């Protein structure tokens, strides 16, 4: 899994 | 172009906007301010639908960091359920549930922050905007389950937190 | 019109063991240890495990006995563990029959032949006990395991002083919880198979599983117990005194990913047993929470 920020 | 009444994609559009309205909830029962929640609620909108779609959306993630020491204090995990089916079963946004937790969780730091996250399959498509971020360290933390907080036919979102030692 | 909260109280209260219970969990005790007595040199038993922690469930089956051997048996600790075992499981086969003999992984099964009926009751009778071989070195015992076949190190003291700690800092709603969720793990329609194997892991996940204190909703700590519980099975779950094998070490991979399944699924038939109560479904409400554990709960 890879864990996602929004930017 | 017929729209369903029970479709697969009502119970996403359900359950994407009830987790986000559990999540509110969870800041504004902590006794934190929901504005930075607000300002980025269309673009977390779009990226959950999108990810549960696809099934590629495993967690959903709400770090609560203390400012001074940038650690955490708890952290709330929406682990997604892809038990979907028909589309027509029962369905609940159980914000007693998150009430009852934050009780034990325990009273928040003055002034703490949080953070919000998308766990997600490798595979998912690229959403504008969203990058491969970092997790605050949860090292001595574990983790605490309630059980289906946000519930569409089987498609739910189960809300979980985590505590020290 | 019995409440939820009510029920739950009804429930916890009869799963607690009677007085009469106790008297005849002694008397079997008697019985099994004089008759192995004549076949093995014992020095005492003891009645142990979760039968003695007030965290075994009812029916009450598979109360632990530890048969503590003489140092001229002292041989056996020498030996692989198979070969105590067999010799206890001959010895009580030719007292009950090979039906009511079953030979356990660190233990003998002795079943009494009690009945069971439609409610669970058995006329305050114990329904089997556990005849576990044990060495004394001290401080602490050594019991037989086949899975191993050595003898590991065992302390049940500490058990009851882990147990009895965490039940202080639940408002004393640590151990019923704990029944409630054993009695599940035995309810029939899970099959020959338990969800969760052994009972004892139900317990000792508990003792972190469990945790802020008693919250006072019955139905909120059973949903959050059931919730933790699967997202937690496949963790390391060593034993609490630090002394054997890990307690999550006997099911296999196929079995755990079984007992996940089936915990979530009480889970949420949890949620749904709520759901039905917030909606004024009172008696589908009650009904969902049968369904769940088994015939104890109450509907009225
Ligand atoms: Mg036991």
């Amino acid at each position: 899994a890879e864990v996602m920020e929004f930017n | 172009s017929t729209v369903a009444t029970y479709s697969y994609t009502h119970s996403v559009t359900y359950v994407t906007d009830n987790i986000l309205k559990s999540l509110k909830d969870i800041i504004l029962l902590s006794g934190l301010d929901p504005e930075h929640f607000a300002d980025r609620w269309e673009s977390n909108t779009r990226a959950i639908k999108t990810w549960l779609g696809t099934g590629d959306l495993r967690k959903v993630i709400l770090e609560i960091y203390n400012p001074a020491t940038d650690k955490l204090v708890t952290r709330w995990d929406i682990d997604i359920v892809y038990g979907w089916s028909d589309g027509d079963g029962s369905f609940w946004t159980d914000t007693e549930q998150l009430k009852y937790a934050i009780k034990k969780a325990g009273l928040l730091p003055s002034q703490a922050k949080y953070k919000l996250m998308l766990d997600t399959k490798p595979g998912r498509p690229d959403v504008e905007g969203w990058s491969k971020g970092s997790y605050r360290s949860t090292d001595g933390m574990v983790k605490q389950s309630l059980g289906s907080t946000v519930e569409h036919s089987g498609l739910a979102g189960q809300a979980g937190y985590w505590r020290q030692r | 019109m019995l409440s939820i909260d009510e029920a739950f109280r009804k429930f916890k209260s009869r799963l607690e063991l009677n007085e009469r219970e106790q008297k005849n969990a002694s008397q079997r005790q008697n019985e099994v240890r004089d008759y192995l007595q004549t076949k093995f040199g014992i020095a005492r038993s003891f009645l142990t495990g979760s039968y003695a922690r007030y965290t075994k469930t009812k029916p009450l089956k598979d109360i632990d006995i530890f048969f503590v051997l003489k140092d001229s048996e002292k041989h056996y600790h020498g030996k692989a563990a198979s070969v105590v075992l067999d010799d206890f499981h001959s010895a009580l086969v030719e007292k009950y029959g090979s039906a009511a003999v079953r030979k356990q992984a660190r233990s003998i099964n002795v079943d009494f032949g009690v009945h069971i009926d439609a409610e669970d009751n058995t006329d305050y009778r114990v329904v089997s006990v556990d005849a576990v071989p044990a060495f004394d070195t001290g401080d602490q015992y050594e019991i037989p395991d086949t899975a191993s076949g050595k003898w590991i190190k065992t302390d049940p003291e500490i058990h009851k002083d882990k147990a009895t700690a965490a039940h202080q800092a639940y408002a004393n709603e640590w151990k019923g919880l704990v029944r409630m969720v054993k009695y599940w793990n035995n309810n029939p329609k899970h099959g020959d198979l338990k969800p969760v194997k052994p009972s004892f892991l139900i317990e000792v996940m508990a003792l972190e599983c469990l945790y802020g204190g008693w919250g006072g909703s019955f139905d909120r700590e059973i949903q959050s117990f059931f919730a933790t519980l699967a997202d937690r099975v496949h963790d390391e779950w060593p034993d609490p005194a630090g002394l054997g094998p890990a307690i999550s070490n006997d099911m296999d991979a196929a079995r755990k990913q079984r007992a996940q399944q089936l915990l979530f699924q009480a889970s949420q038939d949890a949620s749904i047993a709520i759901d039905h109560a917030r909606r004024g479904r009172n008696i589908e409400a009650l009904r969902a929470w049968r369904a769940l554990f088994g015939p104890k709960f109450p509907l009225s």
